[PDB]
């Protein structure tokens, strides 16, 4: 009285894990892809009207 | 954190000692500790020719606490004397308390048996022990309870020495005495409680040894119910602590 | 041999040394001597306490194999 | 160095039900799996029987199949084999081996791999 | 979008894969009772555990630095806000604090079961007992700490402005405090009656 | 094969050694990036702010530390026979470190940008960027404590 | 063994009894950080209207009690040493489900309507009678969730 | 010159501790040799620790003129 | 236990009477919050209108009196032993009256945002609202009809 | 097939080996091409700090060079009949470093970007850019010490 | 059929095969589009220089190279009975040098868009787009190193 000769409980565990794990690895780099760099306070900008 | 009402007791003294000692339960390792005292001995022993030169705030820190920083290495010191560990190593200053087996093989499993009380600190027949963290948690774990629930009542009993102070007798019958009977009667109690526990020789009498964080939760989810009796009348002693919180 | 009033034993002589203290304590800078010493004995007390304490009784027993059979 | 002792031999009648018994020291009995070898007059070595660690898990030769059962108590170091409907065929020397740790697996069976046996007992029909 | 693609790419395939095993008559199949009886019950207790200390520690970090960026932001003209309102980073990490109770808790159950004994109907319980009760103390503290990280914001950025509107605002803040007080007790409730793993 | 020690158990342990320092470094990485560009945005027109004002990049380092500590711990525990109580006690211990450190990683990025750029223009706001930071350093460790907790029961009193 | 009581039962009772919780505080968290937004918006322009005007957060709380009495008496259904049967199940999913989701969409509607209410009531302090009226319109929503919890919770263990 | 100073101390202590370590392992302390996982032989360990700390005791020798002039 | 009846038949019927609640309480939810909005923002000009520009939410909220009588309706008619049929039965009733009060909400929720602020520049233009409003109401009136009319089968004529 | 050595065991081995080197890459691509950019956008004008500006794209070319150390050492362990617990670690000693590796790379990319163009501006702060980048750098580097204790536990003891 | 060489084993041959040439012209074709736009972009004033900002072409070219001796060399490998084990390997080889293909087509595009444009304004920066496009070409040499040691593997010592 098996779940499956394919789908057994043990992959099933395996999947569902790595599952969840690749979700968290989603997240975290779908963050890490809005890092912006704060270009103005770098590069020195000038003009002749200010003081 | 800020200025102190004019005439109220000053949170200074308190803190002279209680900083660097709630540090040191923390931080506690004799050499570290000593390591750390040396850096701040060395500042206060040449405080003359520091004070005059001119210092960065990150180092200007450092020499303004000297003073704290070797109090901060004292205690840990001490604790770490009564954790009893040196650089993450035990150190077999007195008689154990635990005396092993006659004979064993190698690679043979064996438990220890109770023939003392270690006189200062752990016992170091804990070391490399694979149940180790079994029992050092239960003991560092109340341990930061029992220092944390002492602490708070210390300093809350400054609140009585104001109001006397300032004759506000509204406020002992107003604020200080509820207050008072409130946290006393549960957490107070669940110190009391603690304490107690490692009185009883719960092995020696056959019975059941309570679980203490049960009983905590059960006296207020299910007052007048007892799994495992800590003492007698253990029920009728209980409702009466909850009743007296709730008014 | 060890017992609870082991402890009650150190607490005596410990409250007892405070207070004395508290009486023979210098007049120069008093209340810092007065707070530091005695509130560093209580508190340096309760370690000891605690730590004496936990193992009077205890619940459990070190276990293990790695030890070699000379020890 | 580890110690075993077989107990319990001598002979038997056809149809009996004689129970063997081993006893070991010197490692932690629980972490390796237990085996019982037997050796007929002139024949080699025949595995008998096998058991986990924990005991749930159990392997019979057919010979055996049905007629013996193999168990294990961990507490006491100590190692069992009930046998029932004992026939003339088990005449044999058995011995009480230390097997692979933790459980069998198909190729250390078929291998008849074991660490160290003691001296067995004699049983006869 | 490729992400709301996939979305409907993967219901499409359910809804036809449940259809295909309901129309040829093995609807029966999929059975979800089974898979709750085979999965063996230290994954749902271990899951339980393990995101219930890890949802609760994320719920205490999104809060901080909402309230801390804030803090610091706000304090550049008015450097006297940054030890009052310590408050609201208190009232953020506390709610770790819950989580990892609950994890000293729940791990005192961890017993290794009898393999006979392994699927029976107390352990059963235990296993999913522990999952479901550390889901609720770790997703309830999560919306806990947000909330009152995103309180403990408006709380300094007034501050700064007049410090008679601290007091006030703060009661906002410990009113979205015992959210996460009230997922422990709910939590500790339903892991009460759940037995060690025998 | 045993019931109660089934081919697949150590995939968990595996996975869970795996996932405890993977989490953590982006977490740390996050930590890092973020608050170095502060450091850089600031110190352009203040560079004798420069050292003092390292320290978000310190304490993201720390929550790695911890992913590598629970890493090696678990790492010592594995092998081929092991229980299937044994996996998932790895498995959440690794997850739990993993998951703490990575919060702790993205908070100590966003609050170390804004310290050390409001450091810049208040220098009584440095302590007070310090204080807040630690709290969220502490997030990582509370991740630390459960994993030693789980991992201190992988081995004992297991039988296969 | 009785077929109505397979020992899967319990885990639809609990994914109940967390549904019930978690979603409630999901409700009351949004209502009050919306509304704390509001409040917080007229703080630097008229101090005086605050300590009358937490009536928003008030009543978000209240969403939060009608999560707890629901999953608490969930909770004390559930047992390790009963037939806990499947019917009573499904019953105690359904429970979570209607509580839960209710408490969310009142949240969001108290959140709503809170945050402009008082941030427009100081331009307006007529207007403040109208709010609590609408209010009570956006609590009741909770209030309904609650009452069918209550209905199948009754049913569901007799 | 600052140099000086950081490798007299850590040399300082790399004398002290190592010193000590050998000591406990000359003794066969329990601490040390206790473990089936321990080094087999101590006084062969000990030697090989005693070389060390004379190396770090010429470090320090060396180093403490540089601090001196 | 029969074909008819399995254990599992009580699943649909509860989700259907869950159903009717949860769908009904969002389309509420959204009615009243944004002609919440529409009020409020009048009401600054115009605040001896309130009482009378209110209406739309008396008809967001009503909205949800009819996933309480349907859900209730079904709740009576749960069983242990209930056949399947009678299970699709509530779970179509539940469906019914909750999405297309869903439907309604976001009817009423735009018409009386706009209508109300509309009302505050034209007092001719109410009792055209309130007309807007009442065919949005019925869309509601409608699913209800249909969810009453399934439940009322949900039982006759069923054997075990 | 022996249960313990099935014929898709090496599936998880050649994943494993493809892995530690796919993700590195990445990650080194991305800190090679961020940092690129600043190099190009900086240099115009001040050529004379080129080969300064320089290292980033080098600690950035490193975190590749960890991948290809793990990934040859795995190849050579794989084989038709390793055991399955063979196979997770491989493919836990590739996930280690190749994602880890990934993290450093995301790193080191920014703070070059940001390093370079601000030491552009103030001389003083390239020493900071540098001091940050090794903190970067060092994740890889725990990446590669947990990956290669893996890999020495993941043929000891296997009884294939 | 035979346990260790399943008829569907030569799947994952002719997916490694078609993977390691798709990927990495997908990168090169990559690094030759965002290369072009900069070549006709910058030489508009100053075709003199056109020969030689060619370069970063030439590169992204050779990176498409891999890929077809990689791809090649599997086209010989595969046989209607092979193991199912040289089916992973020949996976691994294809996917290794293909994704990592694919990243240094990536930096070798980003990096030479942005020098292309610098170098006709500051001639001294020729030398340094070429150093960095340089550590970006390594990335594709380590992935076809890789792919080279486990297409060695793949069938030495293989058995049916």
């Amino acid at each position: 009285d098996i779940l499956s000769s394919i789908w057994t409980e043990g992959l099933l565990m395996c999947l569902i894990v790595s599952a969840l794990l690749l979700f968290i690895l989603i997240v975290a780099l779908s963050w890490i892809s809005n890092l912006d760099i704060t270009y103005g306070a770098l590069e020195k900008s000038t003009n002749p009207i200010k003081k | 954190y800020g200025i102190a009402q004019y005439r109220e007791i000053n949170a200074g003294l308190p803190t002279i000692v209680t900083f660097p000692f709630m540090f040191a339960i923390m931080f506690g390792d004799m050499g570290h500790g000593f390591l750390m005292t040396l850096a701040a001995l060395s500042l206060v022993l040449n405080e003359k020719k520091i004070n005059k030169m001119k210092r960065g705030e990150i180092f200007d820190m450092a020499f303004t606490g000297r003073y704290i920083i070797l109090l901060m290495g004292v205690f840990s010191m001490y604790t770490g004397f009564l954790y009893n560990d040196i650089f993450s190593k035990t150190m077999t200053i007195f008689k154990s308390g635990w005396k092993w087996p006659d004979h064993w093989k190698k690679g043979e499993s064996i438990t220890a048996t109770s023939v003392g009380t270690y006189p200062i600190g752990l016992d170091w027949a804990w070391h490399g022990t694979e149940n180790a963290l079994l029992f050092s948690n239960s003991y560092k774990m109340k341990l930061s309870i029992l220092m944390g629930f002492i602490h708070m009542t210390y300093s809350y009993f400054f609140s009585l020495a104001n109001h006397l102070y300032f004759n506000s007798m509204i406020d002992i019958i107003g604020n200080f005495i509820p207050g008072l009977l409130f946290m006393q009667g549960i957490f107070g109690y669940l110190s009391v409680c603690i304490v107690y526990k490692w009185a009883v020789d719960w092995v020696k009498d056959g019975k059941p040894a309570p679980g203490l964080l049960n009983m905590l939760i059960n006296m207020f989810l299910s007052p007048g119910t007892i799994d495992d009796e800590l003492y007698p009348h253990q029920a009728k002693v209980q409702v009466f602590l909850l009743l007296m919180a709730l008014v | 041999m060890s017992s609870f009033y082991t402890v009650v034993g150190v607490f005596i002589v410990v409250s007892a040394m405070s207070v004395l203290f508290w009486i023979m304590a210098p007049k120069n800078n008093q209340a810092v001597w007065r707070s530091t010493v005695i509130l560093t004995l209580a508190m340096m007390f309760l370690m000891w306490a605690i730590t004496f304490l936990c193992q009077l009784h205890p619940l459990v027993a070190p276990r293990r194999s790695d030890l070699r059979p000379e020890f | 160095q580890v110690q075993l002792q077989e107990s319990g031999g001598g002979l038997v009648q056809p149809g009996g039900s004689l129970r063997l018994s081993c006893v070991a020291s010197g490692f932690t009995f629980s972490r390796y799996a237990m085996t019982w070898v037997r050796q007929a007059p002139g024949k080699g070595l025949e595995w008998v029987s096998d058991i986990s660690s924990g005991g749930s898990s159990t392997f019979y030769t057919d010979s055996v199949k049905g007629r013996f059962t193999i168990s294990r108590d961990n507490a006491k170091n100590t190692l069992y084999l009930q046998m029932n409907s004992l026939k003339p065929d088990d005449t044999a020397i058995y011995f009480c081996a230390k097997g692979v740790p933790s459980y069998y697996s198909d190729y250390e069976r078929r291998s008849k791999r074991y660490d160290s046996r003691g001296q067995g007992t004699q049983v006869t029909v | 979008s490729f992400s709301h693609f996939l979305y409907y790419l993967v219901l499409i395939v359910v809804i036809v894969y449940g259809l295909y095993k309901l129309f040829t008559g093995h609807g029966s199949d999929i059975n979800f009772g089974k898979f709750l009886l085979r999965t063996s019950p230290y994954m749902w207790a271990n899951l339980g555990i393990a995101l219930c200390v890890g949802l609760s520690v994320v719920g205490a970090a999104w809060g901080i630095f909402i309230t801390g960026s804030s803090m610091i932001g706000a304090g550049v003209r008015a450097p006297r806000i940054t030890t009052k309102n310590l408050i609201s980073i208190i009232f953020c990490e506390v709610v770790a604090i819950y989580g990892l109770i609950i994890a000293i808790v729940f791990s005192s159950k961890l017993t290794v079961a009898t393999a006979e004994n392994m699927y029976s109907k107390s352990n059963l319980y235990t296993g999913y007992s522990l999952f479901w009760a550390g889901i609720t103390v770790g997703a309830s503290n999560l919306i806990c700490g947000i909330a009152v990280g995103i309180t403990g914001a408006t709380a300094a950025i007034s501050d700064a402005a007049d410090s008679a509107l601290f007091v006030k605002i703060l009661v906002i803040e410990i009113f979205g405090s015992i959210l996460g007080l009230l997922g422990l007790i709910v939590g500790l409730l339903m892991a009460g009656k759940a037995s060690e793993f025998q | 094969m045993t019931e109660l020690c089934p081919v697949y158990a150590p995939f968990f342990g595996a996975i869970g050694c795996a996932s405890a320092i993977i989490f953590t470094s982006l977490g740390a990485a996050y930590g890092t990036a973020k608050s170095g560009v502060g450091i850089c945005a600031t110190c352009v027109l203040r560079p004798d702010l420069l050292f003092k004002n390292i320290v978000p990049v310190i304490m993201a380092g720390i929550i790695a530390i911890y992913g590598l500590v629970v890493s090696v711990l678990v790492c010592y525990s594995l092998g081929q026979k092991q229980a299937l109580y044994t996996g998932f006690i790895q498995l959440g211990a690794g997850l739990s470190v993993g998951l703490s450190g990575l919060a702790a990683g993205f908070a100590i990025g966003i609050v170390g940008d804004a310290g050390v750029r409001g450091s810049s223009q208040q220098p009584r706001l440095f302590v007070g960027m310090i204080l807040i930071l630690i709290f969220a350093e502490v997030l990582g460790l509370y991740g630390l404590i459960v994993a030693l907790l789980l991992n201190s029961r992988a081995t004992q009193d297991v039988v296969c | 063994s009785n077929i109505y009581a397979p020992l899967y039962a319990p885990f639809f009772g609990f994914a109940g009894c967390a549904a019930a919780m978690v979603l409630s505080c999901l409700g009351a968290a949004i209502g009050t950080a919306k509304s704390g937004i509001g409040i917080a918006g007229i703080g630097t322009f008229k101090p005086e209207l605050i300590m009358k005007s937490l009536i928003p957060v008030v009543m978000s709380g209240i969403l939060a009690i009608y999560g707890l009495v629901v999953a608490v008496l969930i909770a004390g259904n559930l047992s390790p040493t009963e037939d806990y049967t499947l019917f009573n199940g499904f019953m105690h999913l359904s429970c979570g489900l209607c509580v839960g989701f209710a408490c969310l969409s009142s949240g969001y509607a108290i959140g709503m309507v809170g945050d402009v209410g008082v941030r427009k009531y100081m331009h307006q302090p007529r207007l403040f009678v109208g709010i609590v009226l609408i209010l009570i319109f956006s609590e009741v929503l909770g209030l309904y969730g609650m009452i069918v919890a209550l209905i199948l919770n009754t049913r569901g263990s007799e | 010159t600052g140099k000086a100073w950081c490798c007299t101390v850590l040399s300082a202590f790399g004398v002290v501790i190592l010193s000590v370590i050998a000591h406990l392992f000359n003794t066969n302390h329990e601490s040390f040799v206790g473990s089936i996982n321990d080094p087999e032989d101590g006084p062969a360990v000990a030697h090989t620790v005693y070389l060390a700390a004379l190396v770090y005791l010429v470090f320090f020798v060396f180093c403490g003129f540089q601090v001196y002039l």
